[PDB]
RNA sequence: CCUCCU
RNA sequence: CGGGAAGUAGCUCAGCUUGGUAGAGCACAUGGUUUGGGACCAUGGGGUCGCAGGUUCGAAUCCUGUCUUCCCGACCA
RNA sequence: UCGGAUCGCAGUCUGCAACUCGACUGCGUGAAGCUGGAAUCGCUAGUAAUCGCGGAUCAGCAUGCCGCGGUGAAUACGUUCC
RNA sequence: UGGUGGCGAUAGCGAAGAGGUCACACCCGUUCCCAUACCGAACACGGAAGUUAAGCUCUUCAGCGCCGAUGGUAGUCGGGGGUUUCCCCCUGUGAGAGUAGGACGCCGCCAA
RNA sequence: ACUGGGGCGGUCGCCUCCUAAAAGGUAACGGAGGCGCCCAAAGGUUCCCUCAGAAUGGUUGGAAAUCAUUCGCAGAGUGUAAAGGCACAAGGGAGCUUGACUGCGAGACCUACAAGUCGAGCAGGGACGAAAGUCGGGCUUAGUGAUCCGGUGGUUCCGCAUG
RNA sequence: GAGUCUUGGAGGUAGAGCACUGAUUGGACUAGGGGCCGGUUACCGAAUUCAGUCAAACUCCGAAUGCCAAUGAC
């Protein structure tokens, strides 16, 4: 799609010049996008997962895997092996198709949107942004949603540093806070 | 958790003993085991 | 960042796992496979002495195959190592799949090697 | 009164006290110190008496290190019982002190004051001792 | 993509009422948005 | 049921 | 000295044996009723389970130590 | 589309002056509240209930008070009990 | 160079460089076999536009890790002595720590 | 019955550690703990894999749920006590299974006896695997009780003149 | 069969050490808590770090002896 073509033709040659790499193989790319929904109210409500899956299914376009509890935790009333979340890993076209829709369409629909933060890099050039409403995604219908619930969206990149990752994401339409 | 006998379904010979949990396995357990009489692997079933 | 693991480093762990239960003697040597991106290679080895007895690759000029990568090349290589084995007086071997899944090119080599003579 | 905060086993073998001290045979933190010439258990009660005696004479000036810590528990049976019927209950705490061990060190006073402070402490301890200097 | 388990995913075409047009991949056949990157003010600048 | 002292 | 048993709201007691929920009576508080009390009626709130350590995802509950208070025993000489 | 508290902004008027501490207006905000436990009050007719209107005090400030009309019920067997 | 072995990390970490026609990689695809508790990431099948950036290969280095004497000391078999919770002596033996030092690989086989 | 006199209290079999003096063994009413099971997979096999914890980022979401990256001989796990082991895993995952087989068994360990332990290998008929091969329960070591008597199933055995 | 010499081996004691577990001293250092105003202090402090102690049920190590053997010799 347009963003993959934009990456190869425009962004990657620019980053080569920008950072003055020896090889084109050094140019940072987006590896994968992991979308996570933590669903701790699955402890209480059994159908919370079934719903949360269905939302994430349409948003991403792949069937999510249902994550389970690594430990029992008393504070949360969590037992080991309980379904308490759902992730989906996006690579290739399904990744760029998603990331295009995120930037082009969904992040505009965020209520009172004033850019995504410049702080939210991990220190090694991976970006994570927290969505609050699943209503922003155009596949999600307003009427069908009952329980409102957000998600984490990890953008993993081959950038070693934040400034290299920042550049790549800025070169994509991603609206960083001015 | 209880002692069981597995009788060969062909000849009827009570060939094996074993244990099972009745809570976990309430129905009569079945296994394919060597029957010395029949000189082959036959289905054996928990005795009623 | 994402530090990727070397496919070969992963393979060598898998190969070590094979080689724990499997090794060549002079009487019954080890038909090892190595499968590169471009080529496929077969060595017949005994591990007590540590010596290759026969070999065959897609680098051999005897093969007049177009694609060295594909399964058809593996069948040609599997024949040729089995022929060269029979010259040295080798019938029985153990197949060392080299960490690779017993599938595709590696299986194609193994199946060709059987038909050509070698007993496994 | 020094004792360990917890211990792995409340009842331990008494053990033996052969040999010179493994470590702590030189004044290391302080300028001056008192060295054991004989082996003994030193109880936590004796360590407190010795500490106070030297600290009072220094007028709480300078600095005292207590190089031994009474980690080893010792048991006693109740008065007047017969032998046997299990080991006695934990009674107190001792440090095992072998010849050569520097027990206390002192800094921040004169040698004359150090000598006297440590002399006074020596009379609280169940062993012969020698005054020592760092090098 | 192991078959059966996933949803149907195909050409889409998103359309800003504001006028922008482009074709992503999505589940819906005709996506129609009332806002996008070119219309929204943070992106444009006001 | 009870209803402080002068 | 040896052996038991308790220790939970202000007071008296359940819950412990089966690990996941802190209860009950009186008292306390607010309202009502009465000239005003009492009684009565309605409506609330109150510990974190002696202390410490342990096992457990999780301890009033299971294990240990300690403290306090009781009870029983201490015989043949 | 009940209700109109609370709060933000912008005003109006009186007054020397509306911070503490005025009323009113516009725009925005849009709380509790789904007819109220034990208990308890008024009223026998143009009454009760409900709807507006006026006045004194007063610069300004009334859901209070004192008046005014509009619409306009139900029920009373009876005297045992409070 | 690549494959495949043997040898206690003296082989390892870490750091700084160098290299790629072929070979080894990354790399480019998902029609097919096969594949993912989701994902062609991996595994699998195919490809050669690109690249030595990484792996891989080769130099240099003693910061970490590793190996490591000699001497001395502790201990101790045997034999004696004493002031006997312990200590001393004599013919043997002899650490651990510490250190001098070594070491940034040594030895095969096959193919090109 | 044991018993630093007896009574009273406690204990009695099995497993693990220390005491135990660097083979093995080794006492005390010495010091510490477990056991009288559990699991139809928590067994077999084939294939794949790597853990604790921390830092940093991130909706709800906290000290701590799920996600991502980095560091990470293991600081985890191994049904359960402990010890010895285990990261070519003995730890984790998935597919197919029932070897948690029948007949045995060179030879060993242990040992007063009775018992207890290990075992290559052979045959029968299988499981998994392309094959090599592995499999006679479980990382190992507790989870058990002689004889007599009686019950139940099987049986080319006996059957008090003969059937 | 035994003794001794020679050779090989199993094993974790004495000693020692701190690599693990546990205990523990001083300094640097502060997360955090406590007095004292989101602010400050001679009050305690986890981790980290430097140095230092200790251990029947600690071990990165590790004897002397003893033990099991082999090999001849005396
Ligand atoms: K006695
Ligand atoms: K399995
Ligand atoms: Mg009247
Ligand atoms: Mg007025
Ligand atoms: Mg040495
Ligand atoms: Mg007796
Ligand atoms: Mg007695
Ligand atoms: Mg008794
Ligand atoms: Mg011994
Ligand atoms: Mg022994
Ligand atoms: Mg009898
Ligand atoms: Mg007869
Ligand atoms: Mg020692
Ligand atoms: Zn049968
Ligand atoms: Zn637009």
């Amino acid at each position: 799609n347009r963003l993959k073509e934009k990456y190869n033709k425009e962004i990657a040659p620019a980053l080569m010049t920008k950072f003055n790499y020896d090889s084109v193989m050094q140019v940072p790319k987006i590896e994968k996008i992991v979308i996570n929904m933590g669903v701790g109210d699955a402890v209480q409500n059994a159908k919370a997962i079934d719903s949360a899956v269905e939302e994430l299914t349409f948003i991403a376009g792949q069937k999510p895997v249902v994550t389970r509890a690594k430990k029992s935790i008393a504070g949360f009333r969590l037992r080991e092996g309980m379904p308490i979340g759902a992730k989906v890993t996006l690579r290739g076209e399904r990744m760029y198709d998603f990331l295009d829709k995120l930037i082009s369409v969904s992040l505009p629909r965020v209520r009172d949107f004033r850019g995504v933060s410049k702080k939210s890099f991990d220190g090694r050039g991976n970006y994570t942004l927290g969505i609050k409403e699943q209503l922003i995604f155009p596949e999600i219908d307003y009427d069908k949603v009952t329980k409102v619930r957000g998600m984490d969206i990890v953008i993993v990149t081959t950038a070693n540093t934040d400034e290299e990752a920042r550049e790549l994401l800025t070169q994509v339409g991603m609206p960083f806070q001015k | 958790r209880v002692n069981i006998t597995l009788a060969c379904t062909e000849c009827g010979e009570r060939n094996y003993i074993s244990k099972k949990n009745k809570r976990n396995n309430p129905d009569r357990v079945e296994f394919k085991k060597y029957c010395p009489r029949d000189k082959k692997s036959t289905l054996h079933r928990e005795t009623k | 960042m994402i530090t990727k693991t070397s496919k070969n480093a992963a393979r060598l762990k898998r190969h070590a796992r094979v080689r724990a239960k499997l090794s060549g003697t002079a009487e019954r040597p080890r038909l090892n496979v190595f499968r590169s991106n471009k080529h496929i290679y077969a060595q017949i080895i005994d591990d007590v002495n540590g010596v290759t007895l026969a070999s065959a690759s897609t680098l051999d000029k005897d093969l007049n195959v177009e694609s060295t990568g594909d399964t058809s090349a593996a069948t040609k290589v599997g024949e040729l190592v089995a022929k060269r084995a029979a010259e040295k007086g080798i019938s029985d071997v153990v197949f060392d799949r080299g960490g690779y899944l017993y599938h595709g090119r590696v299986k194609a080599l193994a199946d060709a090697a059987r038909e050509a003579g070698l007993k496994f | 009164m020094l004792l360990p905060k917890r211990v792995k086993y409340r009842r331990e073998h008494r053990g033996k006290m052969r040999g010179r001290a493994k470590g702590g045979t030189e004044v290391h933190f302080g300028e001056f110190g008192i060295q054991a010439l004989e082996a003994s258990w030193i109880t936590n009660r004796q360590i407190e008496a010795a500490r106070i005696a030297m600290t009072r004479y220094m007028k709480r000036g300078g600095k005292v290190w207590i190089k031994i810590f009474p980690s080893k528990p010792y048991t006693a049976k109740p008065l007047e019982v017969r032998m046997g019927s299990g080991k006695g209950a934990p009674e107190g705490w001792v440090a095992v002190v072998k010849p050569g061990k520097v027990l206390f060190e002192i800094s921040g006073v004169s040698e004359e004051v150090a000598r006297e402070a440590l002399r006074l402490a020596s009379h609280k301890l169940p062993i012969k001792t020698k005054f020592v200097k760092r090098e | 993509m192991k078959a059966g388990i996933h949803p149907n995913f195909k050409k889409a075409t998103v359309k800003c009422a504001c006028g922008n047009e482009f074709e992503t991949g999505s589940v819906k056949e005709e996506v129609r948005v009332e806002i996008c990157s070119e219309c929204h003010p943070f992106y444009t600048g006001r």
